[PDB]
């Protein structure tokens, strides 16, 4: 048992009621683009196309045999492309239900299969994009193995929904996942929860960890700088519950399992819960009349770490299990920054808020300031639990020493590791960018 | 880059250097004696009241002014008249005589005294007109000699004559002097009943009355030599009874 | 007077007594031995040299070559090679050119490395089949106002071993000439008269390397071709002194003797099944020939191709026939010329602009998918510039873009 | 015992070789951008420093010392050149051990390797000890906190200089100019010691 | 000719102390007294320049080995004979010269320039080129000292222009000036205005 | 209303405008005045509240009881000073010819021996608020053209350091003195190496050290602590330094200088210095709110103590200043002031709270040595903050390296 005691547990308003319901019925699907690290696409599929459920859209340049593949089965309505011809998504319109099948296998089966069968299935379904490395949160080459493979049981982020209600729906996929995912490994794999009680499987290197503390207690990145730390030569990799239930699902029945129970909440949603979707589901449909009159921000994800659902971009993405809506702050008030704040969070003690405790906020996408330099009057250490020096490794971030931060611990974060060092900052920095900006110069390098 | 070529040209370069300085070194050291018997009696002689301004005069003007005379300098008597250039440090050079690690010691660092010290009377009519005594001490070399005014000793100005070289030209703070641009005229810092004392007061006073030594500015450091040099002017050791003996009678 | 003596010799004694540590010390601080510097663990290649010097000195020597573009002076980046054994650090003036990932293997500039010790090397591509020839100049008629079409008979009727977009360095012996001795031809010499080019004139008096790339294919046997341009001192100074390898190229006339060195080169095709697109512009037509009758009339690939050729007007095209052979013969290759400076008696009806622009706004602004062809570069600096920013603003990644320069 | 404290004190705090008798500059502003190699410039001049100083002592006390070989014969006027040729074999040796053991420090350093030997510190060491006519034990000490000092000088101005990472510096001010003002920041810093009678 | 050229080029386009790292310890000593910075560039002027010819008259003969030997063999015996006649017949100057012959030999500028450019030049050159440091070396010395004795003691060259509250004037003296610390940062901005003026030298982004 | 003008005039700042130049200020304007509605952009969509414009607004905050007391105590101790001397004609005759004490008897106040604290409070602010108004502005000015040239925009961090500067000054400082040390420390320390936060010394106490260097005789002294004409008198520090504990003694007034005296802040001084209960109060609330590091004054504290017990355990025959306890090294000189304001300054000081402990406890020691074996000086907190300035680096450099080693380690 690792009890993280640094850290913060965001008092946001508007938390989900832990019952699922269904949700509204989805008519597009989307696979993001931009949200693959390091990801080149070779085209598919084309406008017009009908595809099937399971059928690949794209592949990758810079990985050789990952394939990229179909939620839902429909027709190629939109390829969006930015900047520089950048793909930002591949839009589906649902219709029929034609699908790929593969192989299925017993449940006492699983244990021992091959570790190629494994990796071959998972390849031709699409669902290796589930795992990701640590270092540079990237998709494993098919041609490589690791020694741990992290299972993220939990959930510490704001408005987030509890593993627990949805995996005692489908403990058999779980387990099954589990047991696929210990013949997968070389070493062991590494169930990383809370003190509940889960479905537990029965292979000797299944070891489950029980993590105590707020956020980040949570997180992969906490799990690998706890119970194996990554560098050059030691790589982990992570995937949730929900895909493991999908990998389960997957090699029990031979096909692929696209459903999601993600949490719709925020301070302007009028009955926040968890509802069932589908994978990429379509946002500015799911939130349909769902949510407080005015102009407000649609996220993908958490506020701490999620993706701005906006035009080509509005489907929920791969890695994201909730969707958070919260008001747009553009106000300005006069002297408002002399204002006792009564109504205003701190993680210091400048404001009265923090002398009434239990209050909740009605938080919007302000940022409370402007940009500056760093003062430190030592905020991140408050909020990063790891072993590390927070002050100085964010300033090799923002100098762009790369060389000195992979030295001071880069190596082993990802941008949702600095989401809470971002929040607290009062030069307001942004310091998830500037980590994938030198993790990009690291790996060019060579 | 073979051993034979190196020490060949090693030899060859360490004679030919060697040499030409040797030459220059020693060749003038009589040359070198001259002039510092020169820099000596012309600069103790300007202070002294006589313009001893160069080889250009200094024919006429020495000999002529002055007169020669040595004393004990711890009992009051002369024993010997050779001092018409004599300094105490070149007759120290033999041991301890007479030991300096007594309480004086503070300005008696270089623990070497003779027998005999060096006085100047300016008595070349073998009457005393003015008079002048050396303090030579430790504490960044403070020698030093001193006329004051008629009060106690002298007359008119003295400046602290320097005897060869101040430490520095102006590089850090040490003010033995202004240089040669003394701010002194009719110093007093010795007394007629063997206790003076001098500290660091400057301010105005010292053109006319006492106590110009500063010497620095935020440590007190390399000037203390200086300014801890006269508190061994309790006689005795000093001249001995001289400064109780000032404008008495007798030697006067 | 002895102390002079005195001085002197107890001066000599300590100098004399510090030099002998100082050699004490340099005998057991050296190793003042020879070294053998072992190549792919082969008893032979073996070379043993003295302990002094730069590793390339010794290659040079010893009998194996590699790249020179700089000539030794490290600058290029061209002269890296594979050290297993201890050879020290990698100075900071080859981390301009080797980043750390191949670092770590091992890869060094030769101009930087100073042999002091044993050591093991890799030399890859088997390049030992690199060697001198005397060669014979069999024609130099001009092809263009400043290009000139050069071919080379190779001594005792050899034939060298190289893949299309490999190189050769010329070298020159110490030699004078005077710009009068060239043969242009007076429809070409309408411009020459107006500029009194005749007049320049460029000497030599020490031999010097300059590297270039050959026209040929494969199936060319017993030559070698080479487009040459005149490096004429630039319009803005003329007082400047020409460029004293081509002077010396555009001297020979049928008979000369000139030697080359050896089959280099890394502008190599890929062995994919995408589609081919060419690029070259000015001088550049030597590698596009190469690889344009490499791919099609020796490899006989179905890949589509297209080449595209920007000239200065109709006055410097060359090789026109061969390429519009080839487009006839061939329904994969697709040949366009576009002239940046079309004059009233050229009448051309063609594209004009810039290379650039025309691939782009008749090609690529509407093709499927412009980021899954090959694109190969050869020409001025300027159109490469903008060729790879115009390639780069349609999302073609760097690893598609293939491009040979005139020396890096 | 309490002497030597006090001598080892003052020549590494009341009378710094770099920071308080500003000898060394040329080195200390030029190779103190990296810890990594301040550090070890700093313990090559602490081993120059100490074995060159009592060798001098040595040099001067039985041999150039006035009547110290013969009576009469004086050879005061061959110090400087004797000092310098002993610092100067000194450094030649280290040159020697450096390009082979340590091809980094020889290296980011270069042309300033040979002028170790003209490290005015070195020099200035020398001449004080003469100066102030330690004996032998007094030599050792002395040559061994001045090496002391003049590497904690360097040392935090490589820490500093390291830290200014951050900084945003006019284009015609950064490296020389900054690093200028740096030290004259210092030496203010240092002037805490000056009214010490040690 | 070249002879200009190369005589001033070393004043602004490569300065000893501004471009290169030479004479740093010498520019902050000696450079409270315009009398002192006049003569002590002088000196090094003429030390380098001789020592320039002499190294280079025997440029092919110097090992390896002992190179650093020779050389300052050569300037000491130099700066010695320099400070024995010096003492010998103009004894005023000699005096005020005093303890600054020790910072001659040990001047990072002569030693540098043997090295750089005698070991491989010709000796009429490595003569103008040492006269050539010197002047650029003394441009520095004369401008730093310009400031602090004028800030500093209200005179330039000992004559008062400046009159002191002390003696009955209207200025109060700046301490400052009169510290090593001044000389540090009237460099600094020195080297701040040359690179403004001339912006080639600006060092690269690091 | 303000908000309409604001929005009103700002196309004349914008590029194209009449006033395109003096956008940095219009802008500064603008966001003092109201916030600048702005939203996040990339991630953490949330902020926290805090910013620069807070925690400068609570450190100025902080120090208004010691300001005002510092007032006070200036004004009553020239008042007492000038009775004791001065006396019926001649004390009009001073009075007359010093316009601080005409204008304080012109303002309703009076300077007689039976004054209050109002006339005590208006005398002191007759010294304090010119030399403030002269460090802003001359330094605002200095501020402003970097800004200007450089195409930054202007930031808070002056708003401390000119009230920092003018506080820890002799109240009888000359105004050009104040405009020359305001230059130093702004520019040469602060603003040359790119401004807040990219400095590496305290750009408050790198003026002082400029005029504590360069014009001694007005900032150190007798003659300089007591804004009264004439009056020479020495301080506590000053005094323990010749005769102990009994050479404590108020001359003016003829009573001896109490422990209590010292804490609550009825001594000649600095400005803002003499009050420990009025700094400590306004200490607490920044380290309460989380501004000021608790390890750095602690440090400090640690420091303090414990030399200054070795020295008294130690003792010495000769030396007065060996046997002052900790308890009076606190309550005397510009101890307090620095260890609550100027030593936990976060971008000067260690940027690890291993490196924190040392940062302090080398502060400590420091300024007890000068305290105690240096005898130029009688205090030495500037320069023991001024020194440990260059040191902190090492100390974040050696627990970086141990935590490099523990990361290598595969532990941590
Ligand atoms: C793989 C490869 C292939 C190549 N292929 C070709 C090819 O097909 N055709 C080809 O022509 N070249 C080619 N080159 C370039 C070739 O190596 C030579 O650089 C080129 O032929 C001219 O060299 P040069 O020695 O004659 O002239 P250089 O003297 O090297 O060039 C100097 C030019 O600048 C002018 N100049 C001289 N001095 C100055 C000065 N001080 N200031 C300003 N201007 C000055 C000269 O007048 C002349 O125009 C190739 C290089 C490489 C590496
Ligand atoms: C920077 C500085 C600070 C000084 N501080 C004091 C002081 O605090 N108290 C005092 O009485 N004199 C002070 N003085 C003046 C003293 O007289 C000073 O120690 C003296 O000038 C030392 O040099 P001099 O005695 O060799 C100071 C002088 C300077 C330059
Ligand atoms: C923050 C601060 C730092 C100070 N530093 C010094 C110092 O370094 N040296 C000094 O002589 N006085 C310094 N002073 C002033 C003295 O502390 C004190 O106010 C003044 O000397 C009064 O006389 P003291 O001897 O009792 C400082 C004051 C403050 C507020
Ligand atoms: S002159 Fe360069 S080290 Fe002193
Ligand atoms: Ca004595």
């Amino acid at each position: 048992m690792i009890t993280i005691k640094k850290g913060l547990d965001l008092p946001i308003a508007g938390t989900p009621s832990q019952v699922i319901s269904d949700g509204k019925a989805i008519k597009k699907v989307a696979l993001l683009g931009e949200e693959y690290v390091g990801m080149r696409p070779t085209m598919h599929v084309r406008v017009g196309d009908e595809v099937k459920k399971a059928q690949i859209l794209f592949e990758d340049k810079k990985n050789p045999g990952v394939k990229f593949t179909s939620p839902v089965s429909g027709k190629v309505v939109e390829i969006n492309r930015g900047a520089k011809r950048v793909l930002q998504s591949v839009v589906i319109e649902v219709a029929g239900d034609d699908q790929v099948t593969f192989d299925k296998f017993e449940a006492n089966q699983l244990a021992s299969l091959n570790r190629d069968a494994i990796k071959t299935q998972l390849v031709e379904s699409g669902l290796w994009t589930a795992f990701r490395t640590r270092p540079f949160s990237k998709v494993p080459a098919i041609d490589s193995t690791s020694e741990a493979i992290f299972v993220t049981a939990m959930d510490t982020n704001p408005l987030a929904a509890e593993p627990t209600v949805v995996i005692n729906e489908q403990s058999e996929a779980f387990v099954a996942g589990l047991d696929v995912l210990s013949a997968l490994t070389t070493g062991k794999v590494y169930v990383c929860k809370k003190g509940t009680s889960l479905p537990r499987s029965q292979q000797p290197n299944v070891e489950e960890h029980v993590f105590d503390g707020p956020h980040p207690a949570g997180l992969a990145g906490t799990h690998m700088h706890f119970l194996y730390p990554v560098s050059a030569d030691h790589v982990a990799w992570s995937i949730n519950y929900q895909d493991v239930i999908a990998v389960g699902q997957l090699f029990l029945t031979g096909e692929l399992y696209t459903q999601r129970v993600v949490s719709l909440a925020g301070p302007v949603v009028n009955k926040p819960r968890l509802v069932r979707t589908v994978m990429g589901a379509s946002l500015e449909q799911l939130v349909d009349s769902e949510i407080m009159p005015g102009e407000v921000r649609i996220i993908s994800g958490s506020v701490l770490s999620g993706t701005k659902a906006t035009g080509p971009h509005a489907y929920l993405g791969r890695y994201h299990l909730q969707v958070s809506v919260l008001r747009e702050g553009r106000d300005k008030e006069l002297f408002g920054w002399a204002m006792p704040g009564k109504n205003k969070f701190s993680v210091t003690r400048s404001f009265l808020g923090h002398l009434f405790k239990g209050q909740v906020y009605n938080m919007t996408t302000t940022t409370n300031g402007s940009d500056r330099s760093m003062v430190p009057i030592g905020n991140y250490e408050k909020v990063m639990p790891l072993d590390m020096e927070p002050t100085l490794l964010l300033r090799d971030l923002c100098a762009g020493d790369s060389d000195s931060a992979v030295r001071l611990g880069a190596l082993e974060l990802d941008e949702e590791d600095l989401a809470l060092c971002t929040f607290v900052c009062p030069g307001k920095y942004e310091y998830g960018q500037l980590l994938r900006e030198c993790l990009d110069k690291i790996e060019k390098e060579g | 880059d073979s051993i034979k070529k190196t020490l060949f040209v090693v030899i060859a370069l360490s004679l030919v250097c060697s040499i030409i300085v040797s030459a220059a070194a020693v060749g003038l050291r009589d040359k070198q004696k001259e002039n510092a018997a020169l820099d000596k009696q012309s600069k103790i002689l300007q202070v002294a009241g006589i313009e001893a301004k160069g080889s250009k005069q200094i024919v006429e003007l020495f000999n002529k002014s002055i007169e020669p005379r040595l004393v004990d300098f711890n009992t009051g008597d002369f024993v010997e008249g050779d001092a018409a250039n004599y300094d105490q440090r070149k007759a120290a050079k033999e041991a301890s005589e007479s030991i300096k690690l007594t309480a004086e010691q503070d300005k008696a660092k270089i623990q070497r005294r003779a027998n005999v010290g060096v006085v100047y009377l300016v008595k070349d009519g073998d009457k005393t007109s003015k008079v002048i005594l050396p303090v030579h001490g430790n504490g960044l070399w403070s020698m030093m000699y001193a006329f004051v005014a008629v009060e106690t000793d002298g007359n008119t100005v003295s400046g602290l004559t320097y005897y060869e070289q101040g430490e520095t030209p102006g590089l850090g703070g040490e003010v033995e002097n202004p240089a040669w641009r003394a701010q002194w005229v009719g110093k007093k810092l010795f007394d007629e009943n063997h206790k003076p004392a001098i500290k660091i007061v400057k301010g105005g006073a010292p053109q006319g009355s006492e106590h110009g030594v500063d010497g620095l500015s935020g440590a007190t450091l390399t000037s203390n030599g200086v300014q801890n040099t006269f508190d061994f002017w309790l006689g005795d050791m000093g001249f001995g009874p001289f400064l109780t003996k000032v404008r008495d009678g007798g030697l006067n | 007077m002895s102390t002079i003596i005195f001085g002197v010799v107890m001066f000599t004694l300590i100098i004399l007594a510090l030099v002998l540590v100082i050699l004490f010390a340099k005998s057991k601080l050296v190793p003042t031995g020879d070294i053998t510097i072992s190549i792919n663990g082969d008893p032979e290649k073996a070379i043993v040299t003295q302990p002094g010097g730069k590793l390339l000195t010794a290659l040079a020597g010893a009998g194996v070559f590699v790249s020179s573009a700089c000539g030794g002076g490290g600058s290029c980046g061209q002269c890296r090679v594979k050290i297993k054994s201890g050879g020290g650090d990698i100075l900071p003036t080859e981390l301009d050119h080797i980043s750390k990932g191949e670092a770590r293997e091992g890869e060094r500039l030769a101009c930087q490395v100073a042999v002091k010790a044993d050591m093991d090397l890799e030399l890859p591509e088997e390049i030992f089949g690199v060697k001198k020839w005397e060669c014979t100049v069999i024609s130099n008629d001009n092809k263009a106002t400043f290009i000139k079409e050069l071919k080379l008979a190779i001594p005792d009727g050899e034939s060298v071993p190289f893949r299309a977009g490999g190189y050769i360095q010329i070298e020159a012996p110490a030699h004078h000439v005077k710009y009068a001795d060239f043969d242009v031809p007076e429809k070409y010499r309408g411009d020459w008269d107006k500029f009194n080019l005749f007049r320049y004139e460029s000497k030599v008096d020490e031999p010097i390397i300059r590297a270039y790339s050959m026209a040929n294919y494969p199936e060319e046997f017993g030559i070698i071709m080479l487009n040459v341009r005149i490096a004429t001192p630039p319009p803005n100074n003329p007082n400047v002194p020409p460029g004293q390898m081509s002077s010396y190229i555009w001297s020979l006339k049928a008979g000369d003797k000139c030697t080359i060195s050896g089959p280099f080169g890394e502008f190599f095709a890929k062995d994919t099944d995408a589609e081919m697109v060419f690029i070259g512009g000015g001088a550049g037509m030597a590698p596009m020939r190469s690889h344009i009758f490499d791919q099609l009339k020796r490899l006989k690939s179905k890949r589509k191709m297209s080449y595209w050729y920007g000239a200065r007007s109709k006055r410097e095209m060359f090789y026109v026939e061969d390429f519009d052979g080839l487009a006839a013969e061939n329904d994969n290759f697709v040949w366009h010329c576009a002239l940046s400076d079309p004059q009233p008696e050229d009448n051309w009806t063609g594209y004009t602009g810039f290379i650039h622009n025309v691939l782009y706004e008749n090609y690529l602004k509407d093709h499927e998918a412009p980021e899954d062809c090959e694109y190969y570069m050869c020409g001025p600096p300027m159109m490469n510039a903008a060729v790879i920013n115009m390639l780069k603003n349609l999302g073609v990644e760097e690893e598609n873009i293939l491009l040979d320069d005139f020396g890096g | 015992m309490e002497h030597y404290i006090s001598l080892l004190v003052k020549s590494i705090f009341i009378e710094n070789m770099a920071l308080s008798f500003f000898l060394g500059m040329c080195t200390f502003l030029a190779v103190s951008k990296k810890v990594k190699t301040s550090f070890g410039l700093g313990i090559a001049v602490i081993v120059v420093l100490t074995i060159s100083v009592p060798v001098n002592n040595l040099v001067y006390n039985l041999v150039l010392k006035p009547d110290a070989l013969v009576e009469g014969v004086d050879l005061s006027f061959l110090n400087f050149i004797t000092f310098i040729g002993v610092i100067a074999a000194l450094v030649q040796i280290l040159e020697m051990i450096l390009d082979r053991f340590f091809p980094p420090l020889y290296n980011a350093l270069g042309i300033f390797l040979p002028l170790i030997t003209v490290n005015c510190a070195i020099f200035g060491g020398v001449s004080f000890m003469v100066q102030r006519d330690y004996s032998f034990a007094e030599s050792v000490v002395y040559g061994f906190g001045s090496g002391v000092g003049w590497m904690l000088a360097i040392v935090a101005l490589a820490g500093i200089r390291e830290k200014m990472k951050y900084s945003d510096v006019p284009p015609g001010l950064r490296g020389l100019g900054i690093t200028f003002i740096t030290a004259g920041l210092m030496a203010l810093g240092f002037m805490s010691f000056s009214g010490v009678q040690l | 000719k070249e002879l200009k050229k190369s005589v001033l080029a070393p004043v602004l386009d490569n300065n000893p102390i501004a471009l290169q790292v030479l004479g740093v310890c010498s520019a902050l000593a000696v450079t409270t007294k315009l009398e002192t910075a006049f003569v002590m560039t002088l000196a090094v002027m003429f030390v380098t320049a001789l020592s320039n010819f002499f190294v280079s008259l025997i440029r092919n003969h110097i090992p390896n080995s002992v190179r650093i030997i020779v050389q300052m063999a050569i300037i000491a015996s130099l700066v010695i004979v320099v400070d024995q006649i010096l003492k010998a017949y103009l004894y005023d100057i000699s005096k005020q010269l005093s303890v600054f012959v020790g910072l001659i030999i040990t001047n990072c500028i002569v030693m540098g320039r043997a090295e750089a450019f005698a070991m491989k030049s010709e000796p009429i050159p490595s003569f103008i080129d040492g006269i050539g440091n010197g002047l650029g070396y003394g441009f520095v010395l004369m401008t730093v000292g310009f400031f602090r004795e004028l800030l500093g003691s209200g005179k330039l060259f000992g004559l008062e222009v400046l009159p002191l509250i002390s003696n009955g004037g209207w200025y109060q003296p700046n301490g400052l000036m009169l510290l090593a610390p001044s000389a540090f940062f009237l460099i600094g901005f020195m080297i701040w205005a040359i690179r403004t003026f001339k912006p080639e030298q600006v060092e690269a982004k690091e | 209303g303000l908000k309409k003008f604001l929005e009103d005039i700002e196309h004349h700042f914008e590029p194209g405008g009449k006033h395109e130049k003096w956008f940095a200020l219009y802008e500064a304007a603008a966001t003092l005045f109201y916030t600048p509605g702005l939203v996040t952009k990339r991630s953490s969509h949330v902020r926290d509240s805090v910013d620069l414009k807070r925690i400068m607004i609570m450190v100025w905050l902080a120090v208004f009881p010691a300001m005002f007391w510092g007032m006070y105590n200036a004004g009553g101790q020239a008042i007492a000073a000038l009775n004791h001397l001065y006396s019926g004609d001649q004390l009009a005759a001073i009075v007359a010819g010093n316009w601080h004490y005409w204008l304080t008897e012109m303002l309703g106040g009076t300077m007689s021996s039976d004054a209050g604290w109002g006339s005590k409070m208006l005398l002191g602010a007759t010294y304090f608020l010119p030399i403030y108004a002269t460090v802003f502005i001359v330094g605002a000015f200095w501020e402003v053209l970097f800004c200007m040239v450089r195409k930054h925009e202007v930031n808070e961090g002056f708003f401390v350091t000119s009230i920092l500067f003018a506080l820890i000054v002799p109240p009888t400082l000359p105004l050009w003195q104040a405009a020359l040390g305001i230059t130093f420390g702004v520019v040469v320390a602060k603003e040359v190496f790119g401004g807040t936060g990219r400095n590496f010394l305290n750009p408050a106490l790198a003026g002082r050290a400029f005029l504590f260097f360069a014009y001694p005789a007005q900032i150190s002294g007798d003659l300089v602590w007591t804004a009264a004409d004439g009056y020479s008198g020495a301080t506590a520090l000053s005094q323990w330094a010749q005769g102990g504990a009994g050479a404590l003694i108020n001359n003016a007034t003829g009573q001896t200088i109490t422990w209590m005296d010292a804490f609550i802040g009825n001594i000649p001084g600095s400005i803002g210095e003499v009050s420990t209960l009025a700094l400590m109060i306004g200490a607490a609330f920044i380290v309460y709110m989380g501004i000021a590091s608790w390890r750095i004054i602690g440090g400090v504290m640690i420091g303090m103590i414990l030399l200054s017990t070795l020295f008294n355990v130690i003792g010495s025959d000769t030396n007065a200043m060996f046997n002052m306890p900790w308890h009076w090294h606190l309550v005397l000189g510009g101890f307090a002031f620095g260890m609550f304001f100027m030593a936990t300054d976060p971008v000067s000081a260690s940027f690890t709270n291993s490196g924190k402990w040392a940062y302090g406890i080398l502060i400590g020691v420091m300024c007890v040595l000068i305290r105690v074996v240096n005898p130029a000086y009688p205090e030495g907190m500037m320069l023991a903050i001024l020194f440990a300035n260059l040191f902190a680096p090492l100390f974040d450099h050696v627990v970086v390296e141990r935590n490099i080693k523990r990361r290598l380690a595969r532990y941590g």
